[PDB]
RNA sequence: CCCGGCGAGGGGAGUGAAAAAGAACCUGAAACCGUGUACGUACAAGCAGUGGGAGCACGCUUAGGCGUGUGACUGCGUACC
């Protein structure tokens, strides 16, 4: 029984093809060039899910410092105010509620000069 | 056992122990793989690079060209060249030890009764060596798949079966396993059973 | 109007008449689901903090949806040493309605 | 019983080795042999 | 029948189930080379992707947001054997 490679091998090569479109030059046009850049995107991803949760904790962080400074008080002191005040909503909220509405946001600065005081 | 007859109500006594057994898979299933393997012819064969025509000259020298080395244009990385493992004529027959394979023929028929796929008759044949009058009775019969075991071989019953390839026609002696097994309904008079039991005991 | 709590680790911000994607909760495609532990609720100017869960606070919400989400890849290689790995993921979700914010 | 309904037992059909078919299978490339030896050519050990 | 050198090549008419089956004639993949449309691009430094992300074009069918193409600007990042 002689085996042919023909058919099964063209649709292994259009798989990974049709991974790398939109990619410049012989990156998407040929299989060598094309199979390397598939494996550098894969690599990539996998990393960039841990950066992700890194990139907006810090970008959090550098809005509430801009909304706590123009109420008379620094993140450091802000964060621990609250904490001996029980509250304990977290990051992403505050800096939501920093850019929607400047006056609850003001009424959470008083509560933690309570605390401090 | 106690085989009951449809053509005169009567009753026909067999073994227990060739017609009463379980249903061993395993065992069956290795005699049947042996019996086809058994079939087979095995022609066939290519060439190796020592068999292909052409000389043994040296395509070119070994340093300075700038290609890659060669010695031979019978190579198997070559077009037109050799077959790196090709294939001989060979023989794939198995050995089936003589207790087994009786042992598989004697579950083989025990199943067939619990299926209801065995009926036994005292006798089963035709006038004349006619196409058109064997296939009237079986119809009568409603039989269209049939195997027919005969005790002794009949010249007319063999001849008018001949052109229905869905019927077929042996001796208790010409038994196979795998013949049992591919038709749908067994047909075997009184004196084919009496020496099918006598030849496995 | 509106109010925030907790779930599934993580904490939300939401108003009447939204659509919002949680983790798996083990409540039929259409019963009604109870939030008790509420965070904060501004009215318009007039806010409650909690210390830390507002008194009296209470969302109701109604479960709409389950199934999964999209698929992502994971691929992992190192070069020169002769390996290489791949696997598949996707992962389960719950939406609700948000039906009645009350404090 | 037919003949697409006989199966064997379990245990008795192991499938065999095959060296050099990709890197998931776990004996692509060198097949099992090592690093540059006597032992790792075509025909290569030592008598009894 | 028409253009053309009483050419090469082509457009009609006709045959045929089919001529994109027309003799360089079954099917007709990929590298490679073109014409058309949408978006980007002439103050900008590097394995050319990946995480974020506006604007534009287009289809939306509960008018809601969604799908598809492009990708200004920005964090991280020196191919494979
Ligand atoms: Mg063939
Ligand atoms: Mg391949
Ligand atoms: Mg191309
Ligand atoms: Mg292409
Ligand atoms: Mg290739
Ligand atoms: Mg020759
Ligand atoms: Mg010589
Ligand atoms: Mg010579
Ligand atoms: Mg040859
Ligand atoms: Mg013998
Ligand atoms: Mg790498
Ligand atoms: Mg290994
Ligand atoms: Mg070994
Ligand atoms: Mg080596
Ligand atoms: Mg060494
Ligand atoms: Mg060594
Ligand atoms: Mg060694
Ligand atoms: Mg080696
Ligand atoms: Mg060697
Ligand atoms: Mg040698
Ligand atoms: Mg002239
Ligand atoms: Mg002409
Ligand atoms: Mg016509
Ligand atoms: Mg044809
Ligand atoms: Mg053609
Ligand atoms: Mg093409
Ligand atoms: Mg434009
Ligand atoms: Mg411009
Ligand atoms: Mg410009
Ligand atoms: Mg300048
Ligand atoms: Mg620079
Ligand atoms: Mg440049
Ligand atoms: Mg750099
Ligand atoms: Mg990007
Ligand atoms: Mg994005
Ligand atoms: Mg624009
Ligand atoms: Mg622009
Ligand atoms: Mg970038
Ligand atoms: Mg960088
Ligand atoms: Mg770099
Ligand atoms: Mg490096
Ligand atoms: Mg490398």
């Amino acid at each position: 029984a002689r085996v042919k490679r023909g058919v099964i091998a063209r649709a292994r090569h259009k798989k990974i093809l049709k991974q790398a479109k939109g990619y410049y030059g012989a990156r998407s046009r040929v299989y060598r060039v094309a199979f390397q850049a598939v494996i550098k995107a894969g690599q990539y991803a996998y990393r960039d899910r841990r950066q992700r949760k890194r990139q907006f904790r810090q970008l959090w962080i550098a809005r509430i410092n801009a909304a706590a400074r123009q109420n008379g008080i620094s993140y450091s002191k802000f964060i621990n105010g609250l904490k001996k005040a029980s509250v304990e909503i977290d990051r992403k909220i505050l800096a939501d509620i920093a850019v929607f509405d400047k006056v609850a946001f003001t009424a959470l600065v008083e509560k933690a000069k309570a605390a401090l005081a | 056992m106690e085989l009951v007859l449809k053509d005169a109500q009567s009753a026909l006594t067999v073994s227990e122990t060739t017609f009463g057994r379980d249903f061993n898979e395993a065992l069956v299933h290795q005699v049947v793989v042996a019996y086809a393997a058994g079939a087979r012819q095995g022609t066939r064969a290519q060439k190796t690079r020592a068999e292909v025509t052409g000389s043994g000259k040296k395509p070119w020298r070994q340093k300075g060209t700038g290609r890659a080395r060669s010695g031979s244009i019978k190579s198997p990385i070559w077009r037109s060249g050799g077959v790196t493992f090709a294939a001989r004529p060979q023989d794939h027959s198995q050995k089936v030890n003589k207790k087994m394979y009786r042992g598989a023929l004697k579950s083989i028929l025990s199943e067939l009764v619990r299926q209801d796929r065995l009926i036994v008759v005292e006798k089963f044949s035709v006038e004349a060596p006619k196409t058109k009058l064997l296939a009237q009775k079986l119809k009568d019969m409603a039989l269209e798949d049939v195997l027919i075991i005969t005790g002794e071989l009949d010249e007319n019953l063999f001849l008018a079966a001949r052109n229905l390839h869905k019927v077929d026609v042996r001796d208790a002696t010409g038994i196979d396993p795998v013949s049992l097994i591919a038709f749908d309904k067994v047909v075997m008079t009184a004196d084919a059973v009496k020496q099918v039991e006598e030849m496995l005991a | 109007m509106y109010a925030v709590f907790q779930s599934g680790g993580k904490q939300h911000r939401v108003s009447e008449g939204q659509t919002v994607r949680l983790e798996k909760l083990d409540i039929a495609t259409g019963e009604t689901v109870e939030f008790a532990e509420v965070l904060m609720i501004a009215n318009g100017e007039e806010v409650k903090i909690g210390v830390p869960f507002v008194d009296g606070g209470v969302i109701k919400a109604e479960v709409v949806a389950h199934g999964r989400g999209e698929k992502v890849k994971i691929v992992k290689f190192r070069r020169r040493k002769h390996y290489r790995k791949q696997q598949g993921h996707r992962q389960w979700f719950t939406d609700v309605k948000i039906t009645g914010i009350s404090a | 019983m037919r003949l697409n309904t006989l199966s064997p037992a379990e245990g008795s059909k192991k499938a065999g080795k095959r060296l050099g078919r990709g890197i998931g299978s776990g004996l692509g490339k060198t097949g099992g042999r090592g690093h540059k030896g006597q032992k790792s050519r075509s025909g290569g050990g030592v008598r009894r």
